[PDB]
């Protein structure tokens, strides 16, 4: 019962407290900030008809893809910024997108449970429907490819779920949170796929073996976005209370707090860099931010959206940061 | 299945001519742009005409400009090309080429079955006519061309056909350095600005044919001389 | 069965709670962005930019 | 369990309503993707009014529908867009509106239970709730119970918001 | 003077009679969408009422 | 707008 | 550029075919029935 969770409620928060008072985060405080890191303008991309929520990069930072509502997936490049693949999309309400790593499939999903699979390279000219994914009784929230043929993605009925394209079934069920999942990000391990459950408590899983290792809160309102640092021992977590967070794999705890006095919006996507000293932001002031994971000081802020920001993706090789405004205008910032 | 069998040009008279039918099935024909091959009985592949896609664009050979008229019929999925005063040097069998144009595309990787018909242009020159091979060997195949075919994209315009003794032929590498969908990776290219080369390992009883190399910068589209395997 | 479910799935945080660092996570981070620092692009600029 | 599009065409105009509810999530993390919307239609059970949730045994079946038409009309998403209310299974409430007092509903009432008054004041009562009424307008109507007329007053009514949205950023009006 | 002469009596009553004219056809094509629906009109805008006005203008001028 | 104040009233294409 | 000048071509098209279903798209009311269940949602969507 609840007694006895109380003695392991309290006794997990005595060893959070004991890392809490090794350090602190700030012991360096001379990390050399760079400073203005201004980045501006030549991209300006354009295609959509509705609003924006999903944007994803590819692995060799050449392939774009945008989800929007007009009901037309559409696959875009920087370079040439010509589209390329103008599919059509059997679900006007969706909320997410996903890009193979191997850059041969792409996934949709949302209001309607079904997680869509298209096989991009195809012998005939046009893409198909691989196969329909059901079984969740919420909103494809958030997908993401886990490999080519396994795949994990979200859910609105507070259940991830691994799925396998090659017949179409859930390998696993992680029903074991309360909150709503709103979005997962994965890891180069290719093992780890933190939560951003409603919550506010993002929870560890592990690919093949349904548990639970250690769960990180310590947020206020809703979280909407969730990162993951390149080296696997940190990620960063978005919150909908205007407040960021880097919760450590070895510490398991919260480290750092990113807040200013002035701001009270909220978090709608989140991504570091390549070095992961400078992390990004999704504030709903209709334009994006930056914050210094290192001198734990703002870089700077850019603008140039008419609607507020929706998506956020860094590409895999760096020198180029998309954002999914709810406009109908997706910008790579350099 | 793909299927681009081909009816039309048969046997003709000087003065008169008549047009050829090409049959699309199992693909979208609206999405791809389409080519004509021909092929004398002792000689190589030779362009023709190009429709892209919608009929948007539209281009003719040198050779036969002003004189061959080329369309398309995407409702029907079925390609027309009118011939007005044919020549004796007309006299060759016709290939049917599908072809598609976007980033990390596969052009000319489908060739169809073949009828028969009874300067500021890139030069391509193959030194090497006939190369005898044995099975378990290793052969070098050199195309060169008299301009240099790298862009300032960063990616060059060659192409690899393998002539099977009685079908069409079949695209290996496009771009130097992609393989063909269907080709096995021991199948490889190398090269840099006009040397090209092309590397086989363990030659097999099928590897026998001619290849073919083109270029596709500018659009002087150009057939290589051939090497006999 | 939702008690004894929040119960058993408890003691794996306290079990995994073992395996603790006081100054290695803070360490860590610091360290990849010293050593990545060049490799990344965004904190300084570069003159051969994929996207002019 | 999703959202059903169904499509009906009338008098030359093709409408695509969406019968979002089945959804058991959040529901706000989509609330926001169901805006641009030209108007929403609001259905309320006449012959409800006295009925009270069983599982709740304190909340009735209509106040019920009263803080969820309040919070729909009150939040920034649908400022800019009209409210249509629909009345289902008039011949009920009529029965029940002398078998039942209009007080069970609305005990500050205190009128005839006559069909014609007690409706009167039903009706008021559902648009006094929104803090700003200038740009909100709501198109009620009483259809019936098999509701076979209903087709023309959403069409009518969805005509009414149309014209008024192209006159708004136009600066007509 | 005796140059726009012709000029300002050509504009004073071209400028004035196609206002009008884009005033009702902005009125008639809102108020003719009854036919379709949902949908807004093109060129109905106060910056693309102005610089269609002068359309109109500026061919007299030529 | 200066005669007779007041009225202020402009209506959209209202059948009812 | 002979590939790129093709590619901008496709794009081209597919350019109007996204243009040429935004007023498909537009030309369509839309409404969102609200409301507790078995309140009459029936009747007015069968």
């Amino acid at each position: 019962l609840r007694q006895e969770a109380e003695q392991l409620k309290n006794q997990i928060r005595d060893a959070r407290k004991a890392c809490a008072d090794a350090t602190l985060s700030q012991i360096t405080n001379n990390i050399d900030p760079v400073g203005r890191i201004q980045m501006r303008t030549r991209r300006t991309l354009r295609g959509h008809l509705a609003k924006i929520y999903a944007m994803h990069w590819g692995t060799d930072s050449r392939l774009l893809v945008s989800a929007s509502q007009d009901g037309k997936l559409i696959i875009w490049d920087s370079y040439t910024t010509n589209k390329v693949h103008a599919i059509p999309l059997r679900s006007s309400w969706v909320m997410t997108c996903a890009y193979a790593p191997s850059g041969n499939y792409v996934a949709c999903g949302g209001l309607d449970n079904i997680c869509s699979i298209y096989n991009l390279k195809t012998r005939e000219g046009n893409v198909r429907v691989s196969r329909e994914l059901a079984g969740h009784t919420g909103y494809l929230s958030c997908c993401r490819f886990l490999d080519d043929n396994q795949i994990v993605t979200s859910s609105g009925d507070t259940t991830c779920a691994l799925w396998d394209i090659e017949t179409g079934q859930q390998t696993t069920t992680f029903t074991g949170h309360t909150g709503d999942v709103m979005s997962l990000s994965l890891a180069p391990d290719t093992r780890l796929f933190v939560s951003g459950a409603c919550d506010a408590s993002a929870k560890l899983w592990d690919v093949r073996e349904g548990m639970c290792r250690q769960t990180f809160t310590g947020h206020e309102s809703d979280i909407n976005a969730i990162c993951f640092f390149p080296n696997g021992n940190a990620f960063a977590t978005g919150s909908d209370d205007a407040t960021c967070r880097l919760f450590d794999l070895r510490a398991d705890q919260e480290l750092m707090t990113y807040s200013h006095d002035n701001i009270i919006c909220g978090i709608t996507s989140v991504s570091f860099s390549k070095s992961g000293r400078l992390l990004l932001a999704g504030y709903d002031d209709f334009n994006c931010n930056v914050w210094d994971a290192l001198k734990a000081d703002r870089a700077g802020v850019l603008a140039g959206h008419d609607n507020r920001v929706s998506c956020l993706g860094v590409t895999d090789d760096g020198m180029a940061v998309a954002t999914g405004s709810w406009d109908s205008f997706l910008k790579i910032w350099n | 299945d793909v299927q681009l069998v081909e009816s039309g040009g048969g046997l003709v008279q000087p003065g008169g001519s008549r047009k050829l039918s090409c049959s699309a099935s199992g693909f979208a024909f609206s999405s791809f742009g389409m080519h004509w091959v021909r092929q004398a009985p002792e000689k190589g592949l030779e362009w023709v005409a190009y429709i892209s896609s919608g009929s948007g664009t539209i281009y003719y050979a040198d050779t036969v400009k002003g004189r061959f008229t080329i369309s398309r019929d995407d409702p029907k999925n079925t390609l027309f090309l009118q011939m007005t005063s044919l020549r004796s040097e007309d006299t060759a069998m016709y290939y049917c080429v599908r072809s598609i144009y976007y980033y990390g595309s596969s052009p000319f990787d489908f060739w169809g079955q073949g009828t028969t018909l009874t300067g500021s242009d890139i030069v391509m020159t193959q030194a090497t006519s006939s190369v005898p091979v044995t099975p378990g060997e290793s052969v070098s195949i050199s195309c060169r061309s008299s301009k240099s075919l790298l862009h300032s994209n960063g990616n060059t315009y060659l192409y690899w056909f393998l002539q099977r003794p009685g079908q069409s032929p079949q695209l290996l590498i496009y771009r130097m350095s992609n393989l063909a969908s269907g080709v096995p990776d021991r199948f490889s290219g190398s090269g840099s600005g006009t040397a090209f080369t092309l590397t086989i390992s363990r030659l097999e009883a099928e590897d026998v044919g001619v290849y073919y190399c083109m270029q596709h910068l500018e659009y002087p589209l150009t057939f290589g001389a051939g090497t006999k395997l | 069965i939702a008690q004894a479910r929040k119960l058993v799935e408890q003691l794996k945080m306290e079990a995994n709670i073992d395996r603790i660092k006081v100054s290695k996570a803070a360490a860590d981070l610091m360290a990849y962005c010293e050593a990545h620092a060049k490799e990344d692009p965004l904190l300084t600029p570069v003159p051969a930019s994929e996207n002019p | 369990t999703g959202i059903v599009e169904t499509h009906f065409t009338f008098k030359d105009l093709h409408f695509k309503m969406f019968d979002v509810g089945a959804q058991r999530s959040e529901r706000k993390k989509w609330i926001h993707c169901f805006e641009g919307v030209t108007a929403i239609i609001f259905c309320v059970a006449l012959s409800d009014y006295d009925l009270v949730l069983a599982e709740d045994e304190e909340m009735n079946r209509m106040h019920a529908s009263m803080k969820l038409f309040d919070s729909i009309c009150n939040n920034k998403w649908f400022t800019d867009t009209s409210i249509i209310l629909f009345l289902n299974k008039k011949d009920l409430f009529e029965e029940k509106i002398k078998k039942s007092p209009l007080t069970i509903c609305y005990p500050e009432y205190a009128g005839s239970n006559t069909y014609e008054e007690a409706a009167a004041y039903i009706q008021c009562q559902f648009e006094d709730l929104n803090k700003r009424k200038d740009t909100k307008e709501i198109y009620t109507h009483f259809t019936c119970s098999t509701d076979t007329k209903n087709v023309q007053f959403v069409f009518d009514a969805v005509t009414d918001v149309i014209i008024k949205n192209n006159l708004k950023d136009c600066g007509l009006f | 003077v005796c140059t726009l002469r012709r000029l300002g009596l050509g504009t004073a009553f071209s400028v004035c009679y196609s206002a009008l004219l884009t005033k009702t056809n902005r009125i008639a094509r809102i108020f003719g969408g009854a036919r379709e629906g949902a949908q807004r009109p093109r060129f109905i805008s106060p910056a693309s009422q102005v610089a269609i006005c002068l359309a109109l203008i500026s061919g007299q001028l030529l | 707008i200066l005669f007779q104040p007041q009225k202020n009233v402009v209506s959209h294409r209202a059948p009812t | 550029s002979a590939e790129d000048k093709a590619a901008v071509e496709r794009s081209k098209m597919i350019d109007r075919n996204l243009r040429e279903d935004g007023e498909k798209a537009a030309r369509e009311v839309k409404l969102l029935l609200l409301g507790a269940g078995e309140s009459g949602k029936n009747t007015i969507v069968k």
